[PDB]
RNA sequence: CCCGGCGAGGGGAGUGAAAAAGAACCUGAAACCGUGUACGUACAAGCAGUGGGAGCACGCUUAGGCGUGUGACUGCGUACC
RNA sequence: GUGAAGAGGGAAACAACCCAGACCGCCAGCUAAGGUCCCAAAGUCAUGGUUAAGUGGGAAACGCGGAAGAUGUAACGGGGCUAAACCAUGCACCGAAGCUGCGGCAGCGACGCUUAUGCGUUGUUGGGUAGGGGAGCGUUCUGUAAGCCUGCGAAGGUGUGCUGUGAGGCAUGCUGGAGGUAUCAGAAGUGCGAAUGCUGACAUAAGUAACGAUAAAGCGGGUGAAAAGCCC
RNA sequence: GAACUCGCUGUGAAGAUGCAGUGUACCCGCGGCAAGACGGAAA
């Protein structure tokens, strides 16, 4: 059992945040967000929310047992990109799925 | 306690109950065959060979299975030349499966 | 009537790409270089089928001339031996003896040196 | 059946001590080399290493063959913008050196070259510490 | 028998379609050389 | 200085390896507020060694 | 094809998006002359084999006093014919007039006598006018 | 209904046969960017492949030395038009 | 004679130097040139001799001298060989795709049955540019087809196995939810890897220049979740 | 075009990172010289 919380069309480039996801894949969701939340990513924002909006969702419609959240998979994509000349903006996709076990 | 012979031209060390590949033979399935060319028998006391073709040695041989070998793809191309073929091919195969040597 | 040929192009570069499998990188991905790596394939293949007999003629070689050191007799002398003794066993027959049982291979060349003058 | 391959962790391999005093150079060299390439062995697959642990001794006593002492010179270049040995320094300071690069063009050049080369265990002084592994002195 | 009727052998010929591959023979230059 | 050939993913990969963040792992818990906070920082609640701040 | 001959060669080019083709076919008839001898020695030749192959059927006369589509039909399958094409020579109303309902049915004349029609139907039904008609129109 | 910023977006429920049809809306390979899985690599040099090949996990015959995933090591090997 | 339009073996690497004209396959053998100290497979083989200088392992005329080889040994391929160099002879071995041993595929002459032929075979061919001739596979539509399969699953995409000397074909799990189509004949807008070919997307150098007159910015409060570029 | 992109000797469409021999080198980034760079240009 497992929920999952994907961000689609992120404003921002999909490497740093992708730097950002790396520091916080494997780690348990307690001490997670107190490390990202003290980084000085811009894109860490983002990852939080998601976070935080996935955690909510897995507590109100599932046992919450906050102390025992552990994620397993996460990955940043690169998403919708539209050309225009002064050049494309770069899109990205944040998916994060945090189970129990 | 393994036996030396060659049917279609290749030498082949076989010992007892083993299955080996031979070359495709005009062989039923269903009838046995026999093999009277030896060259080497091993046993506790090896018998040695003063000429080839000995006699004392007889094998009995029962193919099992009919098959082709692995497919293999052999293309034939030169560089800058324009010249390129390619074809596939296979070789029929036979199993035996040995019993009993005469020593 | 036009015809399309997305079918027949994508059959080819599926074929083509099922052979080519692990060749760091670019060459198992991208059908222009993918071509020449399985043509180049297929010929050193080939060639390497042709020269295997003589690679494992030498390594046949190579174990019998061993053997025949350890038993104490020069290759070319234990070869004539047995040659002018009439005998006609293969060299893969005779690595097989000396690697696997020593003592026939000892009594093979006892008797070629019986037989030998 | 298939050819028989032997397998790295199943090969026996002994001690063998060598005195090279008053011998020729070439000739135990080449002996040398064979003996640690396995061939010698039947058992012998050029893709591991089949052969023996070889310790040589007493290398400052090497019988030099013909006017070679003072003719025969190797130059060896740092990689700059070269470096000067004469023979018979070199034989003065460390005939080890000498025997290793001597052994090391009798191997094959390669990694697996490297390995085989690691099993040489030269020493300018005839007493040696390995005789803790029983090993079988052969005079040849 | 609905439709089953074929030419004779010989009298209809696919003809040469030169410039497809190197299969097919000529395949390049056209048959005019260079 | 001007490109000749064309880097594949390993040269990316490579030198992207050391590019990587690290966790701070310095998190401290404040004695009164008993809430987690960067080391020489100040806690939101406004408190730092125990004693009073400002506490805006 | 419209467009501009300007120099960005040219817009209106075979490898280019939007562009004409540089072989484009023509608007010509495909038909081909058949001599009347060909013509004859064809029908000659198919009616001589139907009959040998026992597909072919001659009757004194078909027809229904009325144009009644269900008469034809049980008429039809008294003679256990499904797909059969009449052949006849003078047009009768009664008989024309319900031809096209049935699409494995069809009655037609001597006079326009189609080859494809005659291969293609399982069997023909004659009338003793109409086979005289028609060895008379081969002759 | 909840998180989110009364944004966007997401999750649950429900409609809908399918939401794996969600308005960036039929089917969705490749070039391109990843996750998890098995393997190899931090002392080894060159069209990066091939032949042999111990090892490392899995399905198997419910061992019988079979195949699949990678290839430590070496002989050979200077792209296409 | 070779390349042109022939691969292979040896000479370090080679198209004109030597041997040798590749149908395919088999963990078989015998040879040509070339080698038998290791690298690297075979004689550290046997007999009659030269070498004291590494000449061998580069050097004409002239009697060991005449005679210098260079980015780093660099004119034995490296070692070292006083014979592991060289002159002569003997028996051997290694040695290619050359020959033979086994299996298989296609064509071409000669025959006895035999016919719109398969056998018994008898010999041979199968490297190939330009070029010529012959034999075939894939797709659209048309008649076949108001036949057949198909919401119990068609195409299209995708993974597996089998098959054919080949282009290909066959069955199958999976998203997929509506068409496909046997055999036989007829036409191509018919098979893509390049022409600084065109259209849509994307890696690339890389998170690298730089963020554009060197007039210059701050402090407290307010809105805003987030304020140094918003307001006071 | 793709590179798991080292230095010398010889060969080489004639000064070779890719051919033969030999030697060096754990893997990967950061600021400078530009000696190479057949990319422009400099008789």
């Amino acid at each position: 059992m497992e929920t999952i919380a994907k961000h689609r069309h992120a404003r921002s480039s999909a490497q740093k945040v992708r730097l950002v996801a790396d520091l916080i894949r494997g780690k348990k969701v307690s001490q997670a967000l107190d490390i990202l939340t003290y980084t000085n990513k811009k894109a860490a924002v983002l990852v939080k929310k998601v976070l935080e909006s996935a955690i909510a969702n897995a507590e109100h419609n599932d046992g919450a047992d906050i102390d025992d959240l552990k994620v397993t998979k996460i990955f940043v994509d690169e998403g919708p990109s539209m050309k225009r000349i002064m050049i494309l903006k770069r899109t990205s996709h944040i998916t994060v799925v945090v189970s129990d076990r | 306690m393994y036996a030396v012979f060659q049917s279609g031209g290749k030498q082949h060390r076989v010992s007892e109950g083993q299955t080996v590949r031979l070359e495709k033979l005009d062989i039923a399935t269903g009838e046995t065959v026999e093999f009277a060319e030896v060259l080497m028998i091993a046993n506790g006391e090896e018998v040695k060979i003063g000429v080839p073709f000995v006699d004392g040695g007889v094998i009995k041989a029962e193919v099992v299975a009919h098959g082709r070998g692995e497919k293999v793809k052999i293309v034939k191309f030169r560089r800058r030349k324009h010249y390129r073929k390619q074809q596939g091919h296979r070789q029929w195969f036979t199993d035996v499966k040995i019993t009993g040597i005469s020593a | 009537a036009r015809v399309k040929r997305g079918v027949i192009a994508r059959a080819r570069h599926k074929k083509i790409l099922k052979q080519a499998k692990g060749y760091y990188g670019a060459r198992s991905r991208v059908y222009r270089v993918a071509f020449q790596a399985v043509i180049k394939a297929g010929q050193y293949a080939y060639r390497d089928r042709r020269q295997r007999k003589r690679q494992f003629r030498q390594l046949w070689i190579a174990r019998i001339n061993a053997a025949a050191r350890q038993n104490g007799i020069s290759y070319s002398k234990f070869i004539n031996g047995l040659k002018k003794a009439s005998v006609e066993i293969d060299r893969k027959i005779l690595a097989d003896i000396a690697v696997f049982d020593k003592v026939a291979f000892t009594a093979l060349v006892e008797k070629a040196k019986a037989a030998l003058a | 059946m298939k050819t028989f391959t032997a397998k790295p962790e199943t090969v026996k391999r002994d001690w063998y001590v060598v005195d090279a005093t008053g011998k020729t150079l070439g000739r135990l060299a080449t002996e040398l080399a064979r003996r640690l390439r396995g061939k010698h062995k039947a058992e012998y697959t050029p893709h591991v290493d089949t052969g023996d642990y070889i310790i040589v001794l007493n290398a400052d006593k090497v019988a030099v063959t013909g006017n070679k002492r003072t003719d025969k010179v190797y130059y060896h270049h740092t990689g700059h913008i070269i470096k000067q040995a004469t023979f018979e320094e070199m034989i003065a300071r460390r005939p080890e050196r000498v025997i290793e690069i001597a052994v090391k063009g009798m191997l094959p050049k390669g990694p697996l070259g490297r390995a085989m080369f690691r099993k040489l265990k030269v020493y300018a002084g005839n007493e040696h510490n390995h005789a803790a592994q029983q090993p079988q002195v052969l005079d040849i | 028998r609905l439709n089953t009727l074929s030419p004779a052998e010989g009298s209809k010929k696919a003809g040469k379609r030169l410039g497809r591959g190197i299969g097919s023979g000529l395949g390049k230059t056209g048959g005019r050389g260079h | 200085a001007v490109q000749q050939n064309k880097p594949t993913r390993s040269k990316r990969g490579m030198r992207r390896s050391h590019d990587a963040l690290t966790a701070v792992t310095s998190l401290s818990v404040d004695k009164t507020s008993g809430e987690k906070h960067l080391r020489h920082h100040i806690t939101a609640d406004g408190y730092y060694r125990g004693r009073k701040v400002i506490a805006k | 094809v419209t467009g501009s001959g300007k120099k960005p060669g040219s817009i209106k080019s075979p490898i280019w998006r939007s562009g004409g083709v540089t072989f484009a076919a023509r608007p010509q008839d495909h038909s081909q002359k058949v001599n009347k001898k060909m013509y004859r020695g064809a029908l000659k030749s198919i009616l001589s084999e139907l009959v040998r192959q026992d597909r072919l059927i001659v009757v004194e006369k078909f027809s229904v006093e009325a144009p009644k589509t269900k008469l034809l039909a049980q008429k039809l399958k008294d003679m256990a014919l499904e797909d059969v094409l009449i052949i006849t020579g003078e047009l009768d109303e009664n008989l024309f007039l319900a031809a096209r309902n049935l699409h494995k049915v069809d009655v037609r004349d001597a006079t326009g006598i189609d080859p494809v029609s005659l291969i293609a139907f399982d069997k023909v039904v004659m009338t003793a006018d109409a086979v005289k008609q028609v060895e008379e129109m081969l002759a």
